[PDB]
RNA sequence: CAAUAGGAGCUUAC
């Protein structure tokens, strides 16, 4: 849905490295060079940020109701 | 009396439980009440 | 033209009303661009006929 | 219910008498039915999915019906095969060799 | 020209289905029904 | 007789070695600082308007999910056990959070950066979300639309890690020891060779490797710990490992207390 | 209705494995534990309990 | 429609045998398979004649009989609760009254919660049926 | 199993399950067991 | 101090 705060492993915080992860993303950077800048080591916290599919872009597509 | 919402128009109002359910400033069929004035608490957990 | 009744309509058809509409009206009438149709809607309840 | 309070316990299909026996009550949070892991195998069961029943005998005749009778100590040996029924299992069995 | 690999086959089936989706047999049978079954079974 | 050796000192993270200390010294003091270290995060949220798409619930993880600045939180008290009712100024600090997005087009992030302190206990350093640098904008909390609003009333309180995870001060303690296997306490699987198929500890060139000549030996027991903490901001590293020390050491000093005065 | 009827003090949930209770032990849930219940005489022995 | 999850096979401490697992409960806290739950429920007002006909509103227990052992004090005075109210188990959402056929002339056809769940109250809605007569759905929320 | 509930009855050999139990189970979680790809693979020669 | 029935369909564990 949206970034998680933390990993889900072991704790370190990811959330606030979400839109950097998707501005090294778009200057071509390959997934795992991009995950080594941002220095996330272990794979537990490489497949929060790699495997995070973002949907409220598309539920917030949906015209406020208020 | 009790604040309302339109579905289609987002238009706010109010209805007093003898007109009928429909919207001012368009006219739609669906409407859905407001949120509650009360205060709501959450554990964060 | 005699009104001789109601056939319910498949949702994505080309007879239903979401056939046009393309992704931006699809988001202002509340449908989901993943959903693919192929079932009915009766009584406010989505109907799947089974092959 | 309290500690040690003897209750029929079973699981479905009741295939034979040792399907259904009496075990003493130890109470636990967290919504789940708690076996020792050697009578899964009289039972037939596991723990990915199932469920079991639990019947609480309403009087004193069928408590001690319960526990002289249908208690888990008594039904070890079977009399289908005049052998064990339970054992020991599934990573005790592992661990000990 | 050269040797169709795995690849080729994959986008020849993302081609299949950008073309049909996965319940083109409902909506094709319905739109087939609403075309003629009705006025067919009209006229039987 | 304990001996402390840093090999890397930042603010996140220490790398250290621990000589000289029983393992169960060395593990104790891995547990501690993973579960028993207190902090300060979001405990009660309260919503007046929350018009965004995500929900009640989703929000209020979120936000109790934030890192806060707790460098003080040790001169603070568990709400627990204050005598006030509902939040005074001493055991809690409460946080607002406004935003809203105005026009038609374009969408607005809100950030952890947008939560204000209004009280608590001052003059302590306890309470604001932690930034990396001065330019952060911190954690993604929701998106806005036209319209839609969020108003929330955050309560803050101490903690630690047993309760819920979100107070814990650390992400990944690293913890390894005798990287040659000198004591035989683990008994390589192995396809052909044990020495080929598995790679070297990254503190393997700290130890010198046996010798082929080399018998085993039973007396020796675990003596060199490398251990590496990283922490999430809320405390720094050596805050980290100090107040995990300090904590044992209380919990050590409970146990003598109750024991001396059970006579 | 005669064979097999349905009962009442009887409960029904997911079973898990304890490595740590006895042979002739169930662990039951807090909830159902007060559901449940069994009627005890009052006799001169467990007056106060 | 599932998280990639960090997993261990091991006999650690005996409670993942015969299909058990053992789950983390850091990662729980941190949101690892958590999911909302989302209820509906259903009613509208039926016509039995010319001006008889049901309502939507609170029952007080002078003129109603038979009411629900829940309670009634959640709803508004136009027989509906709000959204963002918290809900228990046995409450009542929807207030409704039929009225008896030829004081106190009124029962009550109240919709209570189920009493196994708890939550919060989402989205009210309110509107008309085919015949034009009053309908109402209201979705409730909760987080397991 | 059978001897023991032969010889000493049933309430001793319903303790044995749990003695063995609690002993092997410390003991496996303080060694450890598990499986891997690698135990399902064979050397080259075995494989000829 | 009182919460319908009958059917069909989809599922759970053997
Ligand atoms: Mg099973
Ligand atoms: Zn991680
Ligand atoms: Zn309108
Ligand atoms: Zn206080």
């Amino acid at each position: 849905m949206i970034i998680p705060v933390r990993c889900f492993s072991c704790g370190k915080v990811v959330g606030d490295k979400w839109d950097a992860y998707l501005r090294l993303l778009e200057e071509g950077k390959q997934e795992g060079d991009a995950l080594d800048e941002l220095k996330l080591k272990r794979y537990c916290c490489r497949r929060m940020v790699l495997t995070h599919v973002d949907l409220i872009e598309k539920f917030l597509r949906y015209n406020p109701l208020e | 009396g009790v604040k309302y919402t339109c579905g289609a128009c987002a238009h706010n109002f109010s209805l007093n439980k003898s007109d009928p359910v429909r919207c001012k400033e368009c006219g739609h069929r669906v409407i859905y009440k407001a949120r509650t004035k009360r205060m709501i608490q959450f554990d964060a957990r | 033209k005699v009104h001789i009744g109601k056939v319910p309509i498949m949702l994505r058809s080309k007879f239903c009303s979401l056939r046009t509409l393309d992704e931006v009206d699809l988001y202002k009438m509340k449908e989901c661009p993943y959903d693919m149709g192929g079932y009915f809607v009766i009584n406010g309840s989505e109907k799947v006929l089974i092959a | 219910l309290m500690d040690d309070d003897p209750v029929l316990f079973n699981r479905q299909p009741s295939l034979h008498k040792m399907s259904m026996m009496a075990h003493r009550v130890k109470v636990m949070p967290y919504s789940t039915f708690r076996l020792n892991l050697s009578v899964t195998s009289p039972y037939n069961a596991d723990f990915d999915g199932d469920e079991m029943n639990l019947h609480v005998p309403q009087s004193e005749e069928t408590r001690a019906e319960l526990s002289q009778l249908c208690a888990v100590p008594l039904q070890i040996v079977s009399p289908q095969s005049n052998k064990p029924v339970m054992g020991i299992v599934q990573d005790t069995l592992c661990g000990v060799r | 020209d050269d040797t169709i690999t795995t690849e080729d086959c994959w986008t020849v089936i993302s081609a299949f289905f950008e073309e049909k989706g996965l319940v083109s047999q409902q909506l094709d049978s319905f739109d087939e029904f609403m075309e003629t079954s009705i006025q067919d079974l009209v006229w039987e | 007789e304990p001996k402390v050796n840093i090999i890397n000192a930042q603010d996140d993270e220490v790398e250290l070695m621990l000589s000289d200390v029983n393992l169960s010294l060395a593990n104790s003091l891995r547990r501690t600082m993973l579960a028993e270290v207190p902090t300060l995060a979001i405990d009660l949220v309260e919503i007046k308007m929350n018009t965004s798409v995500l929900a009640d619930e989703f929000i209020s993880h979120r936000l109790g999910l934030i890192p806060l600045v707790s460098e003080d939180v040790e001169e603070m008290k568990y709400s627990r056990d204050c005598t006030c009712e509902d939040y005074c100024d001493e055991c809690s600090v409460v946080l607002e959070l406004s935003a809203r997005h105005e026009g038609e087009e374009g969408t607005t992030d809100v950030y952890s950066s947008s939560l204000i302190k209004v009280s608590g206990p001052g003059n302590l350093n306890v309470g604001e979300p932690v930034r990396r640098d001065d330019y952060d904008q911190g954690i993604l909390l929701c998106k806005l639309r036209n319209h839609q609003e969020l108003n929330i009333r955050c309560i803050a309180k101490k903690g630690i890690a047993k309760e819920h995870a979100k107070w814990s001060p650390c992400s990944a303690i690293a913890f390894e020891y005798d990287p040659h296997n000198k004591l035989k306490h683990t008994d390589f699987w192995f396809e052909v060779d044990a020495k080929k198929e598995w790679p070297d500890s990254k503190y393997a060139t700290w130890e010198e490797p046996p010798k082929p000549g080399e018998v085993f030996d039973y007396k020796a027991k675990p003596n060199r710990f490398y251990m590496t903490v990283e922490t999430t901001g809320s405390l720094k590293a050596n805050q980290v490992f100090s107040r995990g020390i300090k904590t044992l050491q209380e919990k050590l000093a409970n146990v003598l207390f109750e024991l001396e005065n059970s006579r | 209705n005669l064979m097999g009827k349905r009962v009442d003090f009887s409960a029904r949930t997911v079973i898990s494995g304890d490595p740590n209770l006895e042979l002739d032990q169930v662990g039951v849930p807090i909830s159902i534990a007060k559901t449940l219940s069994y009627p005890e005489t009052v006799t001169q022995y467990n007056i106060h309990r | 429609a599932g998280q990639n999850a960090i997993v261990a096979i091991a006999c650690y401490s005996g409670y993942n045998q015969e299909d058990s697992m053992i789950m983390n409960q850091s990662s729980i806290d941190r949101g690892l398979f958590r999911s909302l739950f989302f209820r509906s429920y259903m009613d509208q007002e039926k016509r039995f004649g010319i001006s008889i006909v049901e309502e939507f509103e609170k029952p007080t227990r002078a003129t109603t009989l038979r009411l629900k052992h829940g309670t009634y004090e959640k709803l508004d005075e136009d027989g509906l609760i709000a959204p963002g109210v918290r809900v228990s188990g046995d409450d009542i959402i929807i207030g409704k009254t039929t009225p008896i056929p030829p004081y106190h002339t009124k029962r009550d056809a109240s919709t209570p919660l189920r009493s196994t769940e708890n939550g919060i109250v989402d989205q009210v809605l309110l509107t008309t049926n085919q015949e034009g007569l009053k309908f109402v759905k209201v979705r409730m929320r909760t987080t397991k | 199993i059978h001897t023991v509930m032969r010889e000493k009855g049933p309430k001793i050999c319903a303790e044995l399950f749990g003695n063995i139990q609690k002993v092997v189970n410390y003991w496996l979680l303080h060694n450890g067991f598990s499986i891997g790809i690698g135990d399902a693979i064979a050397d080259a020669s075995t494989m000829k």
